[PDB]
């Protein structure tokens, strides 16, 4: 889909940040809240049957 | 991919119309993502619409054990005797072949229906009978049959197919067919078949009372080329023919119309002898008019139709439904010399005067309808080099009909080639004689070869490597035949192919039987080399 | 595929919203109770047959309508016209695109039908029924034209053709490998059905209505209806006369902001007519600063909108001006008594220090009085010789100029007078510089008055310069061009005491700022009193009295009384001692008196006494550019935490909100801009506040948004700044990788002085400002009118683009985005031409049009960008007396490769003049006087160039001090643009050498002769080009279409579309009507029939004489017709001859062949054919032709020929070329190539042709 | 500044549009001064009035003795229509319905409308008034 | 090659600034 910058701060520091394994977007899409900055108009999905 | 993973972490914390390829999505180095482990589902869910026998074969064969390990004992005997079922509704399914494994008398009509499409031809009429499939299964007699074999056609054409067995039911005919696909043994063996079968008390005449057939033919070279087909046909059976032509002195063809049942000829000339009593009409039930839209387009329109005022009309068919009804002009066919009359048409096109000749010259006719770089298929793949081999692997794999043709450009590439496909399990000759036969025979399905005799027409020929001109090229693909079913040319297309590119491309455009863009819109195609 | 659908599919449930109630609709309901329907039961075979022919015959009907009898229905709806077309038969077939749209749509109908009507006659199976409706609405585009009325239905074919993807290959495993048929039709079905659920209501719109500044004038409108309708009708009768009179006059004062008052008139109308005036100014208000924020996006828009927007803000900014110069005239000085005593104290105590004495006035001869007139003179006419052509106002001062120079003492006398005596002054005009990013005022001076104000400014900056009046730190000088300013800024950060050790926790700080308004407050009454230090008193009150003068603008007078008059010529001294001021209040007398150092042993810029002076104090650099300053600070730990400490003290931050709102490089990548962290942030907000305190807010005010400041520390790895226009970024080697050495460019290596080895690395790039102005000078570039030449387009295209890279020489190559905004720019360039040679667009249009030189009469153009000269344009042919000989000759060169850099040019420079330097103590000890021998190793090396020590002017250049900030302050008295600001051509020399661009512009073309085969050349019958010349800058379009005519109309530009001329052969590919009208002038009088029945006429005079040679018996000029002059598709025999007894004849065979076998076929009749081509630069091969020609006219049943023996002779007259090709008799072949060389060398019609082409292309020799 | 049609030193006449399929231009400036105009250097000017843009034009018996018909056509008390259905019910007679609705069309064609819901009564009053 | 004039972002490996730059001779 089309579209619907950012300075270093003390916040988003890499020497602060283990990375460890590489996150993707499915981990952004199934927890919206959890990873994302400014999460706007996400939809919760469904868990689990 | 450990260098994009990298990238990713680096990126993460820092008219047309087709789709193009890179609007593609999934496009991600992930071991966990590419190969994402379908489903299988207890071995008994199915994706639906893609074969399940093909599904049975690309399974995991994982469940399977787990079955036979936990079935009871007697469960084995239990599956066993279900797949015996299951095979048992699958014989009686079956018993859907293709007509190259069945017989003659278990042949069913859609199957005949088949036949007839496979060889791209279409009657028009009521009860068309059943063509021919083989020498070996015709039910012509056995000395036309020797004679045939001695005249060398292997294989008939579709237009003997289908109007052998309407010559033989003394129906009219209009074969839709140009020049050269074999249009003359199609109208001459029926009327070989006529003569040869009569019985001795109804050949004998004292008199010469005119021809049993006239063949009529717009131009002096046609009538010569159907002249000495019908000689080559009937000197065997001890036939006459007569030529009544152009360009021969007067002396010779008038005493050869002296001596006396065929007789081949052009409009001026046969009409200068019918206004002027050298040959008469008596007997004539047999009237061929091979391309009659040649005689149009010249003007002999009022000459044949005053051709046509000298037969006797005793013999010329009623105008009902009973002049295409089989069991009668069988009947009639087999009745010997007191048949009506019976005329074959040949054409190209439809101009309303053909219409003309037809609406005055026949009673309820069967219309037979028969279908380099102009005429054949032409596909073309562009590829680096190295991709030659795996693109011609699943082409063969698709499967053919053999003999097929590979070209390549230099003899070491035809020796390595050849020697892979043999290794792939095909059946591959190299290139004297000997390699021909084999193909003709079915024993080779693939010949190998450079641009360097005579060989069959071929369903398809493959360019592994392009050819350096286009003269070659036309020449490759002519090898699918001059006529018949178009074949088809694929030709592997490279980079080192460029000075080529600006022909061929105008080879495909000039080929209405051809669909290409990657080729069209090359900026190497765009002016001549 | 799988993907678009999906996308549709999430669309299409992200878009879903409910249906709004309504009433149930019925639509056959209530038209069953008509009357005029009946009910019945039919087949759908019949029904859909009795559809479609009513849509033909509503069609017909509506062809049919408009009397359309050229235009014929076909029954599969196909609409084609019966003949060609007029102009007003194409005005009365314009219909709707709904018309076709139904067209397209009852084609896609009647082909659904018949595909039933097709299987219900037996012909085909339901197999291959359910196949043939699979393939319709898959290729609804392929097999319709529908795609072309409509294009959002565009998303409805590739949906379609997605669905016709998947169930194929769903259908295509197992068994089953390819061919054709599927029979699943109804996916693509619906998609049409719900497509004709939309396209429905629209056509029956359509067919139902066919079958059946103003708005500020409305609101004026009904203001002066609410005014009039209101009085009764005697006044009515008198008011409508009365009111509209003085209605524009109101608006008028308004305007000119003059106050509206006059007397017998009532209060209510009174604040009607200030409503009305309010009402209309606010409109003209908010149009204005709307017209202004369109067109600075970058919006395209008419010039006179720009010249009535630029007047409209004009008038606005002399109201704001009028207003803020009352508003102190009332408010009296916003500067107190204590601060003008401080700086004035501040001012003596500085004066006091460096023992300044004061610039007396010139008494009676200062022996130098004529050199400053002579210079002032000079640059007054400096601006004057640009155009040949001036006013009547202009020649009134170049008349007093020039008897300026005719009598220089009385001259003196007069500027010496009006120095002692006069203080009024006349009125100084205002106009405005169009740019379209920044408005600039350019003012307009009294001659009188600008003549002693111009010998003013000379002698004044030429005493400045010899009292040591400016210290070394302000900036610019006139040694040193702002990007040697800021390699020196560089190596002076470089050479610092341990400026990278960082280990106890030192800091680095660079800070950039502007002094806000530092032009409009400057009080005048306190720069006298700062003035009266340094001059005379008369000369000081002479500077300021001239500021108190009036400004006009066409109808708006004010008087000036705060902020000093810009445009003056001494106003540049103005600007620089009173910046000095500031360098009291910022920098410290102590910090100052270290710097500038002793008055008996100054120090240079950027250099101190010794080590401990230079690192005793934190502020240890500083510059000044004239309105922005550059400090750089070095801190320790300590000192660093209490100036935070102190910072702190007044102004606390408990959320850490110091980090929102801090100025940052955006266009560096987060890994190279300064790291945000706290206490970086914190050192910065300290650091501009401690500098912020040290300057009242009534004299001067800097501010925080319009500031930058970058940290170095242990957090920070690389220090940023802005400076002279360029983006510079530091990095050390130490805090970075190894060794590795690859060679960039924008990279300036750094070493130090003392060790010699690397330390650091300096990063270039140009800032958004310039790529903007550049951007602003391409736009104006694109303002040109359809008038205009193309030259004059590529001179300012050149022009902006030598302004651009002889300033940013090294930076370009580093920035990507300014590389693709000049391609960009360069293909909106080459598109306004191409556009104006022709409507449509053309496939292809070669380089070698635009990149020709001006002397081979091309364009001049230069080339930013990878172009390629491809293949068969390189080629070229000439014929001689044994045939046509063809020969064959790549990237167009690029101007950046034609530079130097910076760096390479400053070693350079100082090498060679250290060498100049050596070699001058050698010459003086041994008598010598230095030559063009001894200098011309290094010619054109150094900056300033070693040209200007040559040159005849030294005793006049060598007193023209302060040239470089007066030639930059030329842009405020000048109306036109100032490229090359930073430079003057007299003093520095010539920075670039651009004939070697034009060699090797010749050199890639292919040479002359490959160039001149585009040009038309061979058709002028000049035999060599080295003695011709242009008729007498610039070239006509006209003549610049007909010169390029052979590469222009050419096949493979215009494709598909040819025509013919009428009484020629000429081929036009497309139209082009400024070729035409040449074609037209040169081709008159039927001089294509008049040169072939000439060239008939002289064959036939050929064949007259020498009869007995060839054996002929008679020779015979075929009855000519006139048409046959110009018709291509058959040809005609022109001469016949008639053979004595028999001749032998040859296969045919060319015209420089001589392999001649002569066959048994002797015929009597031989014929000869005449044709002549018009040929272009891919097809004018002649042998060819003539050869396509006699196979074509000889091999069909089209033309006729007497004889089947015989030539065909084919003639080019594009390129003057002749050929034969066919059968020979013998003794026939040597004579006609005798024959024909002797036409084309004297056939007085040819002659007429090439001089008609000489006239049309003016060209002579 | 503008050009007229006299300074162009040499228009001639249009002789034919066309031969071999290839259009042919007719010397004269007259149809490019109809689409466009000149300046003084000779530069064009195209005029841009296309509104609709137009995107396939771009690129190129008595009245008596229908009245005794239908009442000879018609029982008492019977509408024109009933007739008709009575008539359609291959149907029983094909040949009196297709002259029934022969004369009925004949009848709708001259102007009269809404004859299917006509009884024979007011059919027999239109015939004698 | 429709004209279409290149950007030259990648298209400089081996291609210096000061390469192809020549001087000119005194003159006289």
């Amino acid at each position: 889909f089309e579209p619907l910058d950012e300075d270093w701060n003390e916040f988003n520091d890499i020497n602060k940040i283990i990375i460890r394994q590489p996150i993707r977007t499915e981990y952004k899409i199934a927890f919206p809240y959890l990873y994302n900055n400014l999460p706007h108009h996400v939809h919760l999905t469904w868990y689990h049957t | 991919d450990k260098s994009k993973e990298l990238h990713a972490i680096k990126e993460r914390y820092l008219f047309v119309f087709e789709w193009d390829a890179s609007e593609d999505t999934s496009i991600d180095y992930n071991p966990l993502y590419k190969e994402r482990h379908q489903v299988q589902l207890l071995g008994r869910g199915f994706i639906a619409g893609i074969d399940l026998k093909q599904q049975k074969r690309e399974q995991s064969r994982f469940y399977g054990d787990l079955m036979e390990k936990r079935r009871t004992l007697e469960e084995k005997e239990q599956e066993e005797a279900r797949l015996r079922k299951l095979r048992k509704k699958e014989a009686k399914q079956r018993w859907d072949r293709h007509w190259s494994q069945k017989k003659l008398d278990e042949m069913t009509d859609r199957d005949w229906r088949i036949f007839r499409e496979d060889y791209s031809i279409t009657t028009k009429g009521g009860k068309i009978p059943n063509p021919i499939r083989s020498w070996k299964d015709s039910s012509l007699p056995p000395h036309i049959l020797e004679v045939i074999d001695k005249c060398g056609y292997k294989e008939p054409t579709p237009i003997q197919r289908q109007a052998i067995p309407i010559g033989l039911q003394n129906r009219d005919i209009i074969g839709v067919a140009e020049t050269g696909s074999g249009k003359t043994a199609a109208f001459l063996i029926p009327l070989l078949v006529w003569i040869t079968t009569l019985p001795k008390i109804d050949r004998i005449e004292e008199s010469d009372q005119g021809p049993y057939a006239i063949i009529l033919a717009p131009t002096r070279e046609l009538a010569q080329q159907i002249e000495e087909e019908t000689i080559k046909f009937g000197k065997p059976l001890g036939i006459r023919t007569v030529a009544v032509i152009g360009g021969i002195s007067r002396e010779d063809q008038g005493f050869r119309l002296r001596m006396g049942e065929i007789v081949i000829a052009t409009p001026g000339r046969l009409i200068d002898v019918l206004e002027n009593r050298y040959l008469v009409l008596s007997r004539c039930t047999y009237v061929v008019l091979d391309e009659a839209d040649r005689m149009i387009d010249m003007g002999f329109e009022p000459d044949v139709q005053k051709i046509l005022e000298h037969m006797p009309v005793s013999n010329q068919k009623p105008d009902t439904d009973e002049a295409e009804d089989p069991e009668k002009m069988l009947a009639n066919f087999e009745s010997g010399k007191h048949k009506y009359r019976q005329t074959v048409m040949f054409t190209a096109t439809m101009p309303p005067a053909v219409e003309r000749l037809a609406r005055s010259y026949l009673r309820r006719p069967a219309v037979v309808y028969i279908g380099p770089h102009e005429r054949v298929e032409q596909k073309v793949f562009l590829m680096s080099e190295s991709e030659k081999r795996k693109k011609l692997l699943a082409i063969l794999e698709q499967g053919f009909d053999p003999p097929i043709i590979i070209f390549v450009n230099q003899k070491k590439g035809c020796d390595v080639l050849a020697k892979s496909l043999e290794k792939m399990g095909y059946n591959a000759c190299t290139l004297r004689e000997f390699a021909l036969s084999n193909l003709k025979a079915g024993a080779k399905d693939i010949l190998v070869a450079t641009d360097v005799i005579d060989i069959q027409d071929v369903s398809m020929v493959v360019n592994y490597d392009m050819a350096k001109n286009i003269e070659d090229y036309i020449h490759r693909i002519g090898r699918t035949g001059r006529a018949g079913k178009s074949g088809v040319a694929i030709t592997f297309l490279t980079k080192e192919d460029s000075a080529v590119f600006y022909e061929l491309k105008q080879a495909i455009l000039e080929s209405p039987v051809s669909s290409p863009p990657e080729l069209a819109n090359h900026p190497d195609a765009q002016h001549k080399p | 595929s799988y993907q678009k659908l999906l996308k549709y599919y999430v669309l299409n449930a992200l878009k879903h919203r409910p249906p709004k109630a309504q009433k149930k609709r019925y639509l056959f309901r209530s038209f069953k109770a008509t009357k005029f329907f009946q009910s019945t039961k039919l087949d759908w075979v019949e029904v859909g047959l009795q559809v479609c022919r009513q849509g033909y015959n509503m069609l017909n009907l509506l062809i049919h309508r408009k009397n359309l009898n050229y235009l014929h229905l076909d029954y599969n709806f196909n609409l084609k016209p019966v003949k060609t077309l007029t102009t007003k038969e194409r005005k009365k077939s314009r219909f709707g695109n709904a018309f076709h749209l139904c067209r397209e749509v009852l084609r896609l109908t009647k082909l659904v039908v018949d595909s039933h009507v097709q299987y219900r006659l037996g012909n085909v199976d339901a197999f291959q029924l359910a196949d043939g409706l699979q393939y319709i609405f898959a290729h609804v585009g392929q097999l319709t034209g529908m795609y072309r009325y409509k294009y959002k239905l565009m998303r409805q074919i590739r949906m379609c053709k997605d669905l016709k993807h998947l169930i194929y290959y769903r259908f295509n495993t197992g068994p089953v490998g390819k061919g054709p048929g599927c029979g699943f039709w109804a996916a693509g079905w619906r998609v049409w059905l719900f497509f004709m659920r939309g396209i429905t209501p629209l056509l029956e719109r359509w067919l139902g209505n066919l079958l059946a500044s103003h708005f500020d004038l409305e609101l004026r409108a009904a203001v002066m209806h609410d005014i009039l309708d209101m009085m009764p009708e005697g006044i009515k009768q008198n008011k409508a006369r009365t009111i509209l009179q003085h209605l524009s006059e109101a608006w008028r004062c308004w305007k000119a902001n003059i106050p509206w008052k006059v007397p017998g008139l009532p209060t209510p109308i009174e604040n009607m007519i200030l409503r009305y005036v309010k009402a209309k100014a606010d409109w003209w208000t908010n149009t204005a600063h709307y017209n202004r924020e369109r067109i600075r996006r970058g919006a395209t828009v008419d010039k006179t909108v720009c010249k009535k927007n630029l007047g409209r803000l004009t008038r606005l900014y002399l109201k704001a001006e009028q207003e803020r110069q009352h508003n102190y005239l009332k408010d009296g000085p916003y500067i107190t008594a204590e601060e003008a005593v401080a700086v004035y104290t501040t001012t003596v105590h500085w004066l006091e220090s460096r023992r300044f004495s004061p610039i007396p006035f010139p008494p009676l001869s200062y022996k130098h009085d004529t050199k400053l007139l002579i210079l002032a003179l000079e640059r007054l006419k400096e601006a004057y010789s640009v155009k040949s052509r001036l006013n009547q106002s202009q020649r009134e001062e170049l008349g007093l100029i020039e008897q300026a120079y005719d009598n220089p003492h009385e001259a003196l006398s007069r500027i010496k007078r009006h120095l002692l005596t006069q203080r009024a002054f006349k009125e100084v005009g205002i106009e405005f510089m169009d740019l379209y990013s920044h408005l600039v005022p350019v003012y307009d001076v009294e001659p009188l008055e600008k003549i002693t104000d111009a010998y003013l400014d000379q002698y004044l900056w030429y005493e400045a310069d010899k009292r040591r009046l400016f210290p070394p730190w302000i900036k610019p000088a006139d040694t040193e061009p702002p990007p040697l300013l800021v390699y020196k800024w560089c190596q002076g950060i470089n050479n610092l005491q341990d400026v990278w050790e960082t280990s106890e926790g030192e800091c680095n700080v660079m800070l950039e700022s502007r002094f806000e308004k530092m032009y409009e407050k400057i009080d005048l009454t306190l720069l006298n009193r700062l003035l009266r230090l340094i001059v005379d008193h008369n000369i000081a009150d002479y500077m300021t009295a001239k500021n108190n003068v009036v400004i006009n603008y066409k109808d708006m007078n004010h008087t000036n009384s705060y902020g000093i008059i810009r445009g003056l010529q001494f106003a540049s001294f103005i600007v620089q001692y009173y910046g000095l001021v500031m360098d009291l209040l910022v920098l410290g007398l102590h910090r100052a008196s270290e710097m500038a150092g002793p008055p008996q042993m100054p120090n240079d810029f950027l250099s101190f006494q010794d080590i401990a002076t230079e690192a005793a104090h934190p502020i240890r650099l500083f510059c000044r550019y004239i309105d922005r300053i550059h400090i750089f600070f070095r801190f320790t730990a300590d000192e660093a935490r209490d100036l935070i400490q102190r910072y702190l003290t007044e102004h606390p931050d408990p959320n850490n909100e110091n980090i929102v709102g801090y100025n940052n490089k955006k266009c560096w990548p987060r890994d190279a801009r300064m790291r945000l962290m706290k206490h970086d942030v914190n050192l910065g907000r300290a650091v501009f506040w401690d500098i912020k305190n040290r300057l009242p807010r009534s004299v001067t005010t800097v501010q925080w948004e319009n500031s930058f400041v970058s940290v170095y520390s242990k957090d920070n790895p690389n220090l940023l700044f802005n400076m002279c226009g360029f983006e510079c970024r530091i990095l050390p080697k130490c805090r970075t990788s190894y060794e590795e050495f690859t060679h960039k460019d924008g990279v300036w290596n750094l070493q130090n002085e003392v060790t010699k080895e690397r330390t650091a690395q300096c990063f270039l790039r140009v800032d958004d400002e310039s790529m903007q102005r550049f951007h602003n000078r391409v736009r104006q570039i694109l303002m040109a009118s359809g008038s205009t030449t193309f030259t004059k387009i590529v001179n300012k295209w050149n022009t902006a683009l030598i302004g651009l890279m002889t300033y940013f020489r090294e930076a370009v190559v580093n920035t990507q985005e300014l590389l693709d905004l000049l391609v960009k720019c360069e293909n909106k360039i080459q598109t306004r031409i191409k556009i104006g040679l022709n409507s449509k667009m053309p496939s292809r249009f070669p380089p070698v049009v635009f990149y020709t030189p001006k002397e081979l009469g091309g364009l001049g153009m230069l080339s930013m960008g990878h172009v390629l000269i491809p293949q068969s344009d390189l080629r070229w042919s000439k014929q001689t007396d044994v045939g046509i000989t063809h020969f064959r000759s790549q990237l167009i060169p690029n101007l950046y490769r034609y530079i130097q850099p910076w760096e390479s040019e400053f070693i350079d420079s100082q090498r060679v003049w250290a060498e100049y330097a050596l070699k001058r103590q050698e010459a003086i000890a041994q008598n010598r006087r230095l030559t063009l021998e001894d200098l011309e190793d290094s010619w054109d090396r150094g900056i300033p160039r070693i040209n200007t020590l040559f040159q005849k002017d030294r005793h006049t250049l060598a007193y023209d001090k302060g040239w470089r900030v007066r030639t930059d302050f030329k842009q405020y008295q000048v109306l036109k643009q100032n490229p090359f600001w930073w430079t003057h051509q007299r003093h520095d020399g010539k920075l670039w050498n651009l004939n070697n661009y034009r060699t090797d512009m010749i050199q890639a073309l292919g040479g002359v002769e490959g160039i001149l085969e585009h040009t038309l050349f061979k058709g002028t019958y000049f035999p060599t080009w080295e003695g011709l010349f242009w008729e007498k800058n610039q070239i006509p379009n006209r003549r610049f279409t007909l010169w390029w005519s052979p590469t222009i109309n050419r096949a493979n530009v215009y494709v598909g579309f040819q025509v013919q001329l009428d009484l020629t052969g000429i081929f036009m590919h497309g139209k082009i009507p400024t070729l035409k009208i040449s074609l037209i002038q040169i081709f008159r009088a039927h001089l294509w029939q008049k040169i072939h029945e000439s060239i008939v006429m002289d064959l036939c005079q050929v064949f007259d004489q020498e009869l007995d040679a060839l054996e002929i018996e008679t020779v015979q000029k075929e009855t000519i017709h006139p048409r046959k002059s110009y018709k291509m598709n058959s040809s005609c025999a022109d001469i016949l001859l008639f053979a004595s007894y028999k001749w032998n004849v040859s296969r045919p065979s060319l015209l420089a062949d001589s392999k001649d076998v002569m066959d048994s076929t002797t015929t009597q009749k031989y014929w000869i054919d005449i044709q002549l081509r018009w040929g272009d630069y891919d097809s004018h091969d002649i042998e060819r032709y003539a050869r396509a020609k006699f196979l074509d006219y000889t091999t069909d049943n089209m033309s006729i020929y007497p004889s089947p023996t015989g030539v065909l002779i084919a003639i080019d007259l594009a390129y003057n070329l002749h050929s034969a090709y066919g059968n020979w008799f013998p003794g026939s072949k040597p004579l006609i190539q005798q024959a024909m060389a002797k036409i084309m060398k004297a056939n007085p019609a040819l002659y007429v042709l090439r001089e008609r082409i000489r006239k049309g292309l003016q060209l002579y020799s | 500044d503008i050009l007229a049609s006299e300074d162009v030193e040499g228009q001639e006449a249009a002789t034919l549009p066309s031969e071999g399929g290839v259009r042919i231009t007719p010397f004269n400036l007259q149809e490019e001064m109809e689409e466009g105009h000149f300046d003084a250097d000779g530069n064009y000017f195209l005029n841009r009035d296309a509104q609709i843009r137009d995107s396939w034009l771009d690129n190129i018996m008595s009245a008596q003795a229908l009245l005794e018909g239908l009442l000879e056509l018609l029982l008492p008390r019977e509408t024109v229509a009933g007739a008709l259905r009575r008539l359609g019910a291959q149907p029983s007679s094909p040949q009196r319905l297709d002259r029934l609705s022969g004369l009925a069309d004949q009848m709708v064609a001259r102007g009269n409308l809404g004859v299917y819901q006509e009884t024979r009564e007011r059919l027999a009053m239109r015939l004698k008034g | 090659p429709t004209g279409e004039v290149l950007s030259l972002v990648g298209k400089l490996e081996g291609t210096r600034m000061g390469d192809k730059a020549q001087r000119t001779k005194p003159q006289m």
